[PDB]
């Protein structure tokens, strides 16, 4: 059993935000959701699809029918930036959504700008080949990396940084494909397709 | 031999309260009976109607036998194993009345029950339902998608016809709604039928009862 | 309040078994409660492990239900995770937490969450890390992989070069090697004018690397 949330939604301030669960069946199930700052400890914000927790503001509410679960926060503060987590249970077993990054926009939006660097020469000389796909300067912070082998999607080797904070408060992204100097020299090309906002950027590197 | 119930009353054991379990190893009994104050009367808090009148018509009858009539599996339009709460646990999960079925939506629907039962024994048949009453108009929707519901109950003795009262209570074991409780006695060639678009908490076990 | 608190080796070797504890203050083990654990790996999202009751009676997840045992000590005031034959896809950020049950119907509330514990799965030890360029051609930079363990400080031409310099957090590697890049934004007219040299420092390993990026 699944629950599937939108990667990322963003929001002005003041304005209004829904977070959306979806699951089969969801509306016979009572559903939770939970605020997760960064290196901290998930929160309790709405439980048995309606009630909040002693300390949690009006803000926050929730609903919940058919096979959709709604969390809705209105008149929302730089502070409600966060993840949060959709949760049900079916089966013997406790299920979580696949999480939601909410932002409050506090700047205008930026298209990621999106470099890829293939395995140096010195690294093939070491016998290791490191494709690098380094995304930066986009606003809000989130994005979704996919690696394409020939295009043909690969999920081996591939190791992804999250969206951190730069210096110009603008956020940034790497991504890395780790592969052997025979398997690099195995395809004719490789492909690290970036999605932003609903935009995909993309770059290609060939070995020669 | 006679039922001595140590712990429980006559309801929460007829019903199959969680909360009572006490070793029983033989299944076949003469009468009923109450000492003092029962620990445990109903685990979902709630009334049941007409309780002294069968209190003695069970410390009254020489033989008592449990049986099956209604098998939970046999509701293949609804959920029967779903509907649970958290005060009647077993195992530290939540759980119901052992011998009732609490009826709930499968998926976005519940469609009408109409279902009978004829009583094909020798002996009179002790038979047990209920109605739900709950906490607010958001909870009927959860447990049920139709918000005007209905029981009825017939017997060529009798004519019931229930209509859930949705309103918030005193919370008892942690819970502000309740559950009402009804019986009858079917004569051995007798049948009972029941209707219900929702709130409906159905038989699954009665006991045959000789005077 | 009730408190949990995670406790136990940060760094397990594969195959190995992760061994974790629990331990709960402001409140009883034996409750009306059940106790369960919960891991994110970094970056990702939260994974349902199992729980378990006073009685000791438990429910695992399915997937993991070969390899986990969850157990509780009620002297202690304490229970605690097994998690065996670990891979790289078991390092975590381990959470437990304090389960309620709803008044109607199954499943149940997690409230509250101790601060977690990050557990890594790695069979490396001490090593320094290599450091190759990334050439432009803007931008350019230096990746820094194959270290262990964390961190790894970078600088550019000595603290001289700070404006368009960001570093990038660590990834970690299946093979169990940590792996991050620094990069920084340059005008494009600069590149043949001017030399860039980034300051690579690993203080575990005593490893100071400086290596110039070139066109």
């Amino acid at each position: 059993y699944e629950l599937t949330q939108p990667p990322s939604v963003s929001v002005s301030p003041g304005q209004t935000v829904n977070i959306t669960c979806s699951g089969d069946t969801l509306g016979d199930k009572y559903v939770c959701w939970y605020q997760q700052k960064p290196g901290q400890s998930p929160v309790l914000v709405i439980y048995q699809d309606t009630k909040r927790p002693s300390g949690i503001p009006e803000r926050f509410s929730g609903s919940n029918s058919g096979d959709t679960a709604t969390l809705t926060v209105s008149g929302t503060q730089a502070m409600d930036e966060a993840d949060y987590y959709c949760q049900a249970w079916d089966s013997s077993s406790f299920v979580f959504g696949t999480g939601t990054k909410v932002t409050v926009l506090g700047q205008p939006k930026a298209n990621p700008t999106v470099t890829l660097f293939p395995p140096s020469s010195e690294e093939l000389q070491a016998n290791k080949a490191t494709l690098v796909c380094l995304i930066s300067d986009f606003y809000p912070g989130a994005v979704t990396v996919a690696w394409k082998a020939d295009g043909s999607p690969v999920k081996a080797g591939v190791e992804t940084t999250k969206p951190s904070k730069q210096s110009n408060n603008k956020y940034a992204a790497s991504s890395y494909l780790s592969l052997t100097p025979e398997q690099w020299k195995s395809h004719r090309s490789y492909s690290c397709q970036v999605t932003h906002e609903g935009s995909t950027v993309e770059k290609t590197v060939a070995p020669t | 031999k006679p039922l001595i119930l140590r712990d429980c009353s006559v309801a929460g054991w007829l019903l199959g309260n969680p909360m009572c379990d006490e070793f029983i190893n033989v299944p076949e009994w003469s009468y009923i009976v109450e000492k003092a104050n029962p620990v445990n009367d109903l685990c979902y808090p709630g009334d049941f109607n007409d309780y002294e009148e069968l209190k003695h018509l069970l410390s009254r009858i020489n033989h008592f036998e449990k049986i099956q009539i209604i098998p939970k599996s046999s509701w293949s339009s609804h959920e029967a194993s779903l509907g649970v709460s958290s005060a009647c646990p077993y195992q530290g999960k939540s759980s119901f009345f052992r011998n009732v079925v609490w009826l709930i939506k499968k998926n976005s629907a519940y469609p009408t029950i109409k279902r009978s039962y004829n009583n094909t024994n020798q002996e009179d048949l002790l038979v047990l339902w209920g109605i739900h009453h709950p906490n607010d108009a958001a909870e009927q929707t959860k447990l049920y998608q139709n918000p005007t519901t209905y029981i009825s109950v017939g017997t060529s003795t009798l004519n019931q016809r229930l209509v859930p009262r949705i309103a918030t209570r005193s919370k008892v074991n942690g819970l502000s709604s309740r559950m009402e409780f009804f019986w009858t006695i079917l004569k051995p060639n007798d049948a009972i039928n029941f209707e219900s678009n929702g709130n409906f908490i159905a038989p699954e076990y009665a006991y045959k009862i000789v005077k | 309040q009730v408190q949990l608190q995670e406790s136990g080796p940060g760094l397990v070797k594969p195959s190995g078994t992760v061994s974790l504890t629990c331990a709960v203050s402001g409140g009883s083990i034996s409750s009306s409660y059940w106790w369960s654990w919960v891991r994110q790996p970094p970056g990702k999202g939260l994974e349902w492990i199992g729980e378990i009751y006073h009685s000791g009676n438990t429910n695992y997840n399915p997937s993991l239900k070969s390899r986990v045992t969850i157990s509780v000590d009620k002297s202690k005031n304490l229970f605690s995770l097994k998690l065996s034959s670990v891979t790289a896809a078991d390092t975590a950020v381990y959470y437990c937490a304090r389960v309620a049950l709803f008044d109607i119907l199954t499943g149940g509330w997690f409230d509250p969450w101790g601060q977690g514990t990050l557990v890594t799965v790695s069979s490396a030890s001490t090593k320094g890390p290599s450091v190759f360029p990334l050439a432009p051609s803007a931008a350019l930079g230096c990746l820094v992989k194959d270290y262990f363990p964390e961190p790894v400080t970078v600088s550019w031409n000595s603290g001289a070069l700070t404006s368009g310099v960001h570093t990038f957090p660590a990834v970690l590697q299946s093979s169990g090697l940590y792996s991050l890049s620094s990069v920084v934004t340059v005008p494009s007219s600069s590149l043949g004018t001017q030399t860039y040299i980034c300051n690579v420092n690993h203080k575990p390993s005593n490893t100071k690397v400086d290596k110039r990026v070139e066109l």
